């Protein structure tokens, strides 16, 4: 009974999932910025 | 707050004091004389020797003496892993607080204890298997590089315990590794006794112990056991004590009216050593009550001077000191009493180990694997400060038969290498032999081995058979007097086994019919002395 | 509600007397006075025996009589796997409740038990030399670690069973690891009473059971029977009673006439106990009427001679005390009738072991085979309290031929250490 082996493994970058357009939140700050002002 | 009374171990003093003095004497000195000298420090121990003796006890007080950190324990190859380059990291990860600490407080940190168990199990010898097996020649490189390198560690200290101190590598027990190593054997009668005394003080402080078990007597009482024999031992008596109280009949009930003259009683003791504990480097007396299974009689002169001669052995072994190894060869003819003489001369020596190498146990056994029972026996006598063997029925052990002639020469050689090799020096052995045709043991220049040689004769006079008739006391009264008529005008040539088989075999017949089948019996067997 | 009487276990009181005595006797003492001695508790149980005897049903009742949790099983070698250290992963998967309980309560923690299955196919000899071994080295020295190591545990028991208790490690089996070891082994008459009194409770509750039927005549009628042949005696004859009740086999329904006088007779059980059921201690019927296809003959004289003397050598090998062994050889021409004779001394001896090692069933086997099943007979021989082994051809078990000559030297060896080795104590 020969036995008693190893192995290697190997990634994946699974979280494509894009997040810069939900961050571009700044135009609405200016625009409550001007309404302050 | 450390008192040695407190450690609880018996049996050890001189292997601590060794201890004490090579691994914790030059950290228990004023800082300027150890810096003067310009020394390191001891960097490992290991402990060997037979199962039961008091190992892991030893490391487990020694990790509780030292004003340090938690010791780390690895319980046999709990490292292992699977995936590739993980067993080197579980062995790296162990010395990263040592070296952390090491590498900012300079000459002022504390130790940082390690305990190994069953080191043998992940640091056998290196290229032993074509590379080992893939991960045992890495985890032991990297033990090694780690232990001591390049970069020096001054403040760690390695305890290793092992059954097996044949199977570790050799490069892990130079002076600059595991250094101090150690045995841990066998108890003497004064170590017994503190062993006893360490296990039953908690009972005589609070009165449960009654006065009449007098230990000096279970001290002497007790040959070669080891700790956790005598813990099992008064474990067994004070589980019989509690017993008696108990009932299980049909529903379990604790009486609470007589739980409060609770006392162990010495009966329950001497029950305990009967029934329960059986010792593993000991006898017992079952092996006697098998091979001599008739008792002895003395049915005339030669009986008492085949066992003076086999005292003088024994009392020659004892004694003297320039001979610490005899033998003997018991020698006659087939069914005359050759093994009851030789177990009855070896079980009134008192030595302490006792053993018998028969061909009962082998049956159907090759050759190597006679050999290898018969060493691993004759290592086991090696371990005693007194040894008494005894070979049986040689011929069957070389199977031997006339014809072409047959035989192995395997056994032969290593019977004859082993007649002659003495033991540890310090320490006394005696061999018994037993055969039934010394020409044929002649003809192999066996008779050189052995130093004395002892002859058992048949029965050959009928006063000795009568004599024999008359101890044994089968035929009474009128028959007795009808067979001295009969036999003392004659000669006769009988063995004692064979005699027991013939009045056996007799006894079968009508009451009125067996003094005549017995007398046809006895004639027809036939002498030719 | 536990007692001793719903246990099911009959011809086992010393056993288990012992056992409890030995195991439980400190767990349910009070606790100071427990506490004024510093006792430890013991640590595992061994059983062994041949197979039918009990073991199993002994251990599943330990298991479900105490108030602990409910116990691990293993069954088999259900922990080896083909990847480094995973063997040792489940190993140590087993104990880790019990020290994480013993870590977090103290003293107060409750009873946690383990049962090993067929533990010989696990534990095995370490070894030696740098030689064999395999994953068994590993295995066993992490078992022997955890048992008992640097930490103490106080609260677990280990249960073993196993069929070859001459296999297992002696490290594993010292006082503080599995130090209570039992035999369990073939009843007595009593045994065979308790046992049959217990499978047939339920029947005579319902009056399902007849009049006529005598338990203590079947405890005298079956000898060398274990309790699993003495369970299927009794499902054979209330099989046998159904079907009795049957008439539509090739349809399939019931009558639903008389199923109300359904009844189990003595027939039944006489016939089930002559048909179904064979021991394996005993003697059975086939060998006598292949080995004598003519029955014997008074020709003469001398047949009347031989077999008073069997006869005599048969009474004295059963009363006498001094010699608990004999044999003896009948040797004549060839053709003649030996085994013929043989046979019918042995048959006439109404021994409760009977056996035959014939060389007609060893065709093609080498030495060592041969070795092998001469002493596997003889070692079932030895756990009888009587018994009459037969060895016949002599010569065609030695493999002897004039030219030469040639034969067998380890057989030969063999049978001479076995001819003169007496059997235990009282047998
Ligand atoms: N000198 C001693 N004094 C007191 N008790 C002792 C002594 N030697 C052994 N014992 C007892 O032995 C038991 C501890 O045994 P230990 O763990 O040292 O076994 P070991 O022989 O080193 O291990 P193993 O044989 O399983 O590899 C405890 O019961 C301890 O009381
Ligand atoms: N005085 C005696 N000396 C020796 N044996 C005796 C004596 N009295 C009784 N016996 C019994 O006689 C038997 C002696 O037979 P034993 O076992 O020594 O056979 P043996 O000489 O080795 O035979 P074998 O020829 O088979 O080797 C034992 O039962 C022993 O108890
Ligand atoms: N002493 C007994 N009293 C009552 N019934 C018994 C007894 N011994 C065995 N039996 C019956 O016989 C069955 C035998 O099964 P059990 O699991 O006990 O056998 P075993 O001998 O442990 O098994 P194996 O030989 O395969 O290891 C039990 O389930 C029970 O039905
Ligand atoms: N009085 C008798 N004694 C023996 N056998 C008899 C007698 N009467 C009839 N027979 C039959 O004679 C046959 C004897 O053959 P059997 O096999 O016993 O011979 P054997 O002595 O073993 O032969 P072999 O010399 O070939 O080994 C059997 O069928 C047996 O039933």
């Amino acid at each position: 009974a020969s036995g008693i082996i190893m192995d290697s493994s190997i990634s994946k970058q699974a979280l494509s999932e894009i997040e810069t357009r939900h961050s571009e939140i700044i135009k609405l700050e200016n625009s409550i910025r001007e309404l302050h002002d | 707050d450390w008192n040695f009374e407190k450690m609880g171990i018996g049996g050890l003093d001189k292997e601590f004091s060794d201890i004490f003095r090579r691994a914790f004497a030059s950290r228990v000195f004023p800082p300027e004389i150890v810096e003067q000298m310009g020394c390191k420090h001891v960097k490992g121990i290991l402990l060997y020797g037979p199962p039961g003796c008091g190992k892991t006890l030893l490391a487990r007080q020694i990790g509780k003496m030292l004003n340090a950190r938690e010791p780390k324990v690895v319980n046999g190859p709990e490292i292992l892993n699977k995936y590739v380059g993980e067993s080197e990291a579980n062995i790296r990860k162990l010395f990263a607080d040592a070296e952390e600490e090491q590498r900012r407080l300079g000459a002022n940190s504390g130790l940082h204890i390690i305990i190994f168990d069953e080191i043998d199990a992940i640091c056998k010898q290196r290229g032993s298997m074509a590379g080992s097996t893939g991960v045992h020649d890495t985890v032991v490189n990297q033990l090694l590089s780690k232990i001591d390198g390049v970069e020096q560690l001054n403040n760690i200290l390695v305890i290793g315990m092992t059954n097996r101190p044949d199977l570790i590598d050799e490069a892990l027990l130079r002076p600059g590794r595991l250094e101090v190593k150690m045995e841990i054997g066998l108890p003497d009668e004064k170590g017994r006794l503190q062993i006893l005394h360490i296990h039953t003080a908690r009972m005589r402080g609070h009165q449960l112990l009654s006065a009449d078990v007098d230990i000096k007597e279970l001290a002497v009482e007790t040959k070669n056991f080891s700790g956790a024999e005598l813990e099992g031992l008064v474990r067994a008596a004070q589980s019989t004590a509690m017993n008696r109280h108990i009932k299980a009949s049909t529903k379990v009930e604790v009486d609470m009216e007589k739980a409060e003259s609770l006392q162990v009683t010495r009966g329950d003791f001497l029950a305990s050593l009967e029934n329960d504990i059986k010792p593993a480097f000991g006898t017992n007396q079952e092996d006697y009550a098998s091979y001599i299974m008739n008792g002895i009689i003395k049915w005339g002169d030669p009986v008492t001077r085949v066992l003076d001669d086999g005292e003088l052995l024994v009392q020659q072994t004892k004694n003297s000191d320039r001979t610490p190894l005899v033998s003997v060869l018991l020698e006659g003819p087939p069914h005359s009493g050759k093994t009851a003489l030789a177990a009855k001369i070896a079980e009134e020596s008192n030595f302490p180990f006792i053993k018998i190498c028969s061909p009962d146990k082998m049956i159907g056994f090759s050759e190597t694997a006679k050999c290898q029972a018969m060493k691993k026996i004759f290592d086991d006598a090696y371990k005693s400060q007194l040894s008494c063997v005894v070979v049986d029925d040689i011929e069957r052990l070389l199977d031997y038969v006339p014809i072409g002639p047959r035989f192995s020469n395997l056994v032969l050689q290593a019977l004859l290498v082993l007649l002659k090799k003495a033991p540890p020096q310090g320490r006394k052995l005696l061999i018994i032999g037993t055969t039934s045709r010394k020409d044929v043991l002649q003809e192999m220049e066996m008779l050189n081995a052995f130093s004395t040689t002892i002859h058992v004769p048949n029965i050959a006079t009928g006063e000795q058979l009568l004599e024999a008739l008359e101890l044994l006391g089968n035929f009474k009264d009128k028959e007795r007097t009808t067979i001295a008529q009969q036999v003392k005008g004659k000669k006769v040539w009988i063995g004692i086994k064979k005699l027991l088989m013939l009045i056996e075999m007799s006894l079968q017949m009508d009451p009125e019919y067996r003094v005549r089948k017995f007398l046809a019996l006895l004639r027809e067997e036939g002498a030719s002395p």
